[PDB]
């Protein structure tokens, strides 16, 4: 709508009131990256057409949304101005992210930690750290939705990697800022037919990007690499661990047993108190309300509630030489 | 879904704030229509078989070319399928009078219609014949009250506008 | 996602029915007392920032080892994180009390709250205790049995709606535990 | 600015679609709820120089450390700045009641306020001790109507909760 | 952006003036025939796709120089943009009838539509004629003066709004000429 | 017969059940600090978290035993073989006696409203026959693990 | 990513061998029957839109629970999303028929199809019936035995290519199970 040449909106720094649009797309990062030679090329504004550009925005920024022919009319408005020169493809993904189509399938249907994890995947093509989560989740409590999307696009990380004329994509760099920044980017970005839509919570990277420890499982990293790097690892060797992983990433199993929260229990034969292991540590959960004559004082036997293993210190800390 | 209570808790949460006083003005507007459209909802629900008894063979009364072979209506079972195709719409017209918005009509009847009816060779001009016949057949004092028949007929050219 | 209006048409969609006049007077009852519930969500958002800080400091005053070094509410960054770890719970049940059911609460505030608190080291029974206080403070705000502050209403009853907000405050307690 | 008129024509602008049928239902609440708050303004605007004098001094009756040397109200011309600092708040509450929402209270009286009063060393408790004395001087049979007397009280707490 | 209830406060903050009973009578008069305004948008967006497709078709039958090679509605892609360019400004008129002033129509549709339409080559003398029929269609609905569709209302008049939308469909004529 | 006081006395225990286990564990260290010494039972992070679990199972089983009113499900799915498994795990029976005796003495203060840091705003009366009935359950679970 | 020529030279690089005489002899026969492959791709993508609507409708007629409520092609958006779902499959089998090995099919179409079908709830054996109809339609379209539409090629034997394109539809049905 704005003006037929604009490079940046909203005036967050003073140097965009004088800034020109880049005439040519920005180069790749100059480190080596042996995995990027096995990758498809960059889709940019100069080389591609509008059938390639609208497909590759839908394949990265929208995930795989399966956008129908009538639905998302707001993205058809922001695509009508991209072809007219009114906004760049940096500003086109800013209009996509602040649209109602991006909201109704990533904000109001997913979780709150899970919304921040998809925005690094859609706009930056990687996964955050826990210090990067807690600064983007304060904006969702104090400034809402639109100031959070505006912090990705106006970041220094965006304009160095993509600039004004390159669609976002998974950048393979060579040297990364940590070694865990590599293998969380690969885990968050698999290839075809993935579509983070009914995966109603991530729950594997939602607890791996909550610790600066817990480097995650290597079969979620050998899977989404380019092939000719993972042949002679996927005949039938690590292949069955991938079969189990994809049956437990879909249907979204929670990692309270195996990955976070790790209590080696006692043997089965060493107690034999309440017979079987199925019903061993069950004790009832009782909640009353006591408001007038509508209570439903319902005792339920809750499950095996386990030790916090974090709230038990405190113990051997609050009473170390004391008590 | 695309309702009045969903579009105020999403406008509260896109700015990250509490329920204010400006969304409590909106739910007072729900009190002023749910004696009109809620008893418009029961009038369609009791007369649901007798309006497609009107509008079902009134669709073929306009266009009778597609009761031929090589076409979209081949035999009696496709015409029995076609009456199921229109009875799903008056189900969804009933559903968005209980909800209030255009919630159930979009993602259950409207989204993907340009995909499905083009590839399966179904003409959209006969779909807008059945609902526009149902629009002008609404008489105000015979059927219901007066304002119950306003947002009844405001949903009937909603989905005509999504198929024109 | 869903209010109380669209909940009864999802439940009438799986069985392919209409929404007739036989199962409407559970919902036609609810918009008879539309103004009863709607003042009663202003009783929660008025003294909302008061009831957060009384909940979290009363959680501190029973388990006083969280302010000790190594405690989860020890440093000044983590106390500010904890004080809007309890403001999100207050906002996302005030959405659900306005709508009618906890379909906007269980998917955005509670879907993945369990391992977010397990991995970060957030202790479990202290966070149950800090929302058990928010259960008790909310049901006194709408029975007008808050002992210090009284709010002005049309004089009647609201015991249908204290039991509604009490069930949301241990959906959080059953998803954290 | 954050009206019930604006927040549904901006939610529908972000989706790129027409004014809906429940979008015309939140305006129906303003056919109902506006007449309670439109006479809330006339009891405020005819009596606005009363309440800034008789409850701007109540924080000074609360706080007698403010007129010490080296403090926030040093001289007379900072106390003259203080009854202007509280008449600006009731002017925005008057602007909120005739708009409908918390429109003018956000960007003219809440945004920026966490940075200004800390850098200029103005204590934030002395503002909310002034607003809570205005909130606890309401009664139904004298001051205003009992439905305007709950919603004028439902803006002063929002100015408290954005500063306390 | 700004509605008609918020237009009166930004004319009154500049005096630092409290709004009251010498200009509240024009603000009560908006709510007086508010349902005439609220039936007006029900008679525009309901029969809207036939409204926008007629005005571009009657602009073609009024000037067949756009269908020739080199015309601005020549090929199949340009007709779909011309069907789309006309139904954005139909939406932004109804975003001003629902508000009560052209703050949304000026600052979300027209701020830059002149400088866009110079750089493409689209003729401005046909876009005046294409929005002239959409002015003349909308005044046949809120005075109910349409031939092939007679919608029923509460009988009387809405002759105020028939000039009011003719204040909105020529602000686009002011910006694009 | 005594229905309304029975729901009051289960409300005064399950609300403060997270102090009642964290004080009964800490008092057990307070009069025997050899559990947290190297070689003692509640020494690690792994074994302390099992002991804070075990006081919650014993308190939630005597919470229901007041609610039903009879000590019958307390002995047949909590105490029907708890003595034989603490000797197989090496749980010291001298220390577990001083954890059910604290949780007895916190429970009788909560029901009779004689807690020295909190007065729950009840109605007036005498909830004193129920306080010896909670004490009747608490001597029984102490006589089991011995 | 790999064609039929480069599947040879990744097997020669595993021995560090030169592509000599005995292993080029299978590859010169690939090019001499090289126009038979090119007529075989053209007879698939010409009648491709009828092919994918016929597969998803015969899946309905043998298992009519999918149009019922509780199904998976019940909703009009769900039927549109299924009709595109079995249209990506025919686009990637025709890339593998053009290239000569299932390399592009195995990683850009099948790599994560079982993961997104468990989470979305798509039935696995009802998807089997959709692609086994397309197995029967593809071996009839390139052997010219289709009854309703006849193509026009020269005379010869294209039955090695029907065993080739059946080998690519078997990998879709195996990776989905
Ligand atoms: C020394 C290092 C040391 C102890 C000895 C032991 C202290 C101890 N405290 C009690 C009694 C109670 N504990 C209670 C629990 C709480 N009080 C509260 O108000 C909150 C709700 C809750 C969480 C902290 C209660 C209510 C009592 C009874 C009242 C009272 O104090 O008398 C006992 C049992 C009684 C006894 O002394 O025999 C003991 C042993 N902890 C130490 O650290
Ligand atoms: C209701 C709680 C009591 C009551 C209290 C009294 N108020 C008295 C004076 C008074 N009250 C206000 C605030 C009120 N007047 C306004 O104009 C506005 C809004 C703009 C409000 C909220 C003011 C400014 C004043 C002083 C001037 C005046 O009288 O209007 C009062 C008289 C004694 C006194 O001045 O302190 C009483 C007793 N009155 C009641 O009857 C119920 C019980
Ligand atoms: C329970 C918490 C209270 C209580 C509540 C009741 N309120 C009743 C009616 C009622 N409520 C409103 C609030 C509404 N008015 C506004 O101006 C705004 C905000 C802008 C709101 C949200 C109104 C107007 C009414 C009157 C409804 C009418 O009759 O027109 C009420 C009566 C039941 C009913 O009719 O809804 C009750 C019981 N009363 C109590 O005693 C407890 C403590
Ligand atoms: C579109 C009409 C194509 C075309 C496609 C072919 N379809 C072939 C076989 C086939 N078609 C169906 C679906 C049909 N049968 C039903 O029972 C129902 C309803 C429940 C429908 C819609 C089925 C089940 C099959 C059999 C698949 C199989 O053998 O497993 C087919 C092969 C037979 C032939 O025609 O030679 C083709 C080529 N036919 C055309 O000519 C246009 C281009
Ligand atoms: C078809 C007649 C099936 C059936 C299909 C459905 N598939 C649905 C969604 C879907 N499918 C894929 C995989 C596909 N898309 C790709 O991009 C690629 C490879 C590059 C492939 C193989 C994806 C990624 C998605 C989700 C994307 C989106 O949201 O648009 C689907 C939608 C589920 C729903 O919304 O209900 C259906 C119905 N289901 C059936 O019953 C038959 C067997
Ligand atoms: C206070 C009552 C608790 C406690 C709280 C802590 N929570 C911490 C971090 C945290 N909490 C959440 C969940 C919450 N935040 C949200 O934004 C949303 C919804 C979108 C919800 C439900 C998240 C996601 C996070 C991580 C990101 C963040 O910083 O907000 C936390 C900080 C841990 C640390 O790094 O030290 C604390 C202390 N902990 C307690 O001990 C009491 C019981
Ligand atoms: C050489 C002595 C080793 C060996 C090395 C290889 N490393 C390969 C790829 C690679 N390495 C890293 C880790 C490195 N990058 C970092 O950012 C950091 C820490 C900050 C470290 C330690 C990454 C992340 C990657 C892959 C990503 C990329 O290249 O862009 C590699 C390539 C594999 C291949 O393509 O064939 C090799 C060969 N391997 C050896 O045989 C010796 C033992
Ligand atoms: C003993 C531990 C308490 C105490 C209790 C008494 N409560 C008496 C009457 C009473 N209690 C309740 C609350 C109760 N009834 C319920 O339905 C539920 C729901 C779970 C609860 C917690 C009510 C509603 C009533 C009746 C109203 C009234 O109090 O008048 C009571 C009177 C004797 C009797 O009738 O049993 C006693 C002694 N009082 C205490 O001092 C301690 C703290
Ligand atoms: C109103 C303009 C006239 C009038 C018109 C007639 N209607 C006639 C029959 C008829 N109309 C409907 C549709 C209506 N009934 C419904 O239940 C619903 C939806 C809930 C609608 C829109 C139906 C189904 C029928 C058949 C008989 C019936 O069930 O009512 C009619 C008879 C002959 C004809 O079809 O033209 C006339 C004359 N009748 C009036 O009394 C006012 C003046
Ligand atoms: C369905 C089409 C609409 C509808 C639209 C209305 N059009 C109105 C007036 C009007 N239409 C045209 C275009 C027409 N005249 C031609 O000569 C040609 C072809 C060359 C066409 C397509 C013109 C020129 C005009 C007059 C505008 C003017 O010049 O001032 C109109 C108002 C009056 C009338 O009914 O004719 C409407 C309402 N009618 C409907 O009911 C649906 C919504
Ligand atoms: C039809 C009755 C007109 C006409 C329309 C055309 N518009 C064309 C392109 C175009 N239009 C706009 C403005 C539009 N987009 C917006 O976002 C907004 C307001 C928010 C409006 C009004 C833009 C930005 C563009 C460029 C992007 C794009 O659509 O490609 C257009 C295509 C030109 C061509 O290439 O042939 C046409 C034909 N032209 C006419 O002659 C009548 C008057
Ligand atoms: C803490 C106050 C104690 C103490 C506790 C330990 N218990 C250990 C294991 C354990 N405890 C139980 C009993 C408890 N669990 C139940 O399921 C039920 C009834 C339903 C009760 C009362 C069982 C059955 C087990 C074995 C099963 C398991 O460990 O998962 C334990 C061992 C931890 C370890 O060594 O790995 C400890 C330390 N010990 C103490 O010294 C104080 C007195
Ligand atoms: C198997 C699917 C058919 C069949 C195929 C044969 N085609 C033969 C020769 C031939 N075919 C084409 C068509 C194809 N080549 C292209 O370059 C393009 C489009 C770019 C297409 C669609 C051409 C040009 C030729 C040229 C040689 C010639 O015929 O003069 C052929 C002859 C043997 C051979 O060339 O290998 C056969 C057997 N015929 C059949 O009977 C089945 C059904
Ligand atoms: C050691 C520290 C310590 C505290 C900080 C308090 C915290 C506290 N407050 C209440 C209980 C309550 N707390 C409030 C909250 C408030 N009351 C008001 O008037 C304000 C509006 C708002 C504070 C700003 C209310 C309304 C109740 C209900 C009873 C009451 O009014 O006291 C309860 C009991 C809840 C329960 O268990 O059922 C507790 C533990 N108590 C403590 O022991």
């Amino acid at each position: 709508l704005t003006l037929p040449g604009t490079a940046e909106t909203n005036l967050a720094v003073p140097s965009n009131a004088v800034r020109k649009v880049q005439p040519y797309p920005i180069a790749k990062p100059p480190s080596y990256s042996s995995v990027d030679s096995l990758r498809p090329a960059r889709v940019s504004r100069m080389d591609a057409d509008w059938a390639t550009i609208y497909e590759q925005v839908r394949r990265q920024v929208m995930g795989n949304a399966y956008v129908m022919e009538g639905e998302a009319p707001d993205i058809d408005v922001a695509f009508s101005q991209l072809k007219g020169g009114n906004l760049t493809v940096r500003e086109f993904v800013r209009a996509v992210g602040k649209s109602a189509s991006y909201r109704t399938r990533f904000m109001e249907a997913k979780s709150s930690y899970n919304f921040v994890l998809l925005n690094f995947k859609h706009f930056l093509g990687r996964a955050p750290t826990q210090e990067e989560v807690s600064t983007h989740i304060q904006i969702l409590a104090t400034s809402g939705l639109e100031a959070e999307i505006d912090s990705y696009i106006d970041s220094d990380e965006y304009k160095a990697l993509f600039g004004d004329h390159v669609v976002p994509y998974v950048v393979y760099r060579g040297t990364y800022l940590s070694s865990e920044r590599f293998n969380r980017m690969v885990k968050a970005n698999p290839g075809g037919a993935t579509s983070d839509k009914a995966k109603s919570n991530l729950n594997m990277i939602a607890t791996v990007a909550a610790d600066l420890p817990t480097d995650a499982i290597d079969v979620m990293r050998g899977l989404p690499s380019p092939i000719t790097s993972e042949t002679l690892a996927f005949g039938t060797a690590y292949y069955w661990a991938k079969v189990e992983k994809e049956a437990s990433e879909g249907r979204s199993a929670s990692p309270i047993g195996e990955k976070i929260g790790k209590f080696d229990h006692a043997p089965i034969s060493t107690y034999t108190s309440l017979c079987s292991y199925d019903k061993v540590n069950k004790a009832p959960q009782i909640s009353v309300t006591n408001v007038g004559s509508d209570e439903h004082s319902y005792v339920s036997v809750t499950s095996k509630y386990i030790a916090p293993d974090m709230a038990a210190a405190a113990q051997m800390l609050a009473d170390c030489q004391k008590y | 879904m695309k309702s009045v209570i969903t579009t105020v808790v999403s406008a509260a949460d896109a700015a990250g704030r509490f329920p204010s006083n400006s969304d409590l003005e909106s739910i007072q507007g729900n009190i002023q229509r749910s004696a009109a459209r809620l008893e418009a909802a029961e009038k369609l629900a009791g007369n649901h078989e007798a309006v497609v008894k009107e509008a079902g063979d009134a669709c073929f009364a306009k266009y009778a070319y597609l009761k031929n072979p090589g076409e979209a209506g081949e035999n009696q079972e496709k015409i029995n399928k076609c009456y199921r195709d229109v009875d799903h719409y008056m189900r969804l017209v009933n559903y968005c009078l209980v909800v209030g918005g255009t919630g159930p009509l979009d993602e259950w009847g409207i989204a993907g219609a340009r995909e499905v009816y083009r590839t399966l060779n179904l003409p959209t001009s006969a779909y807008v014949a059945s609902i526009a016949y149902t629009r002008d057949r609404l008489c105000v004092p015979r059927d219901m009250s007066a304002q119950a028949g306003v947002e009844f007929s405001a949903y009937l050219d909603y989905l005509i506008n999504a198929l024109s | 996602m869903l209010d109380a209006f669209s909940r009864v048409v999802v439940n009438s969609d799986a069985k392919a029915a209409y929404v007739g006049g036989s199962d409407l007077q559970a919902l036609k009852s609810f918009i008879a007392d539309g103004n009863k519930r709607l003042d009663a969500v202003n009783s929660i958002v008025s003294n909302a920032s008061c009831m957060v800080s009384d909940a979290v400091s009363g959680m501190i005053c029973e388990n006083p080892g969280l302010i000790s070094p190594g405690g989860n509410c020890y440093t000044n960054r983590r106390m500010a994180a904890c004080l809007r770890d309890g403001e999100i719970i207050l906002r996302y049940v005030s959405y659900a009390l306005l709508a009618g059911d906890a379909s906007v609460l269980e998917d955005r505030c509670l879907n993945g709250l369990k391992e977010t608190y397990i991995a970060l080291g957030v202790p479990t029974n202290s966070s149950i205790r800090a929302v058990s206080i928010m259960k008790a403070q909310a049901v006194a705000f709408i029975t007008n049995t808050a002992t210090e502050r009284k709010m002005s209403f049309a004089a009647g009853d609201c015991t249908s709606l204290a039991s509604e907000v009490a069930s949301y405050f241990d959906r959080v307690g059953a998803a954290i535990s």
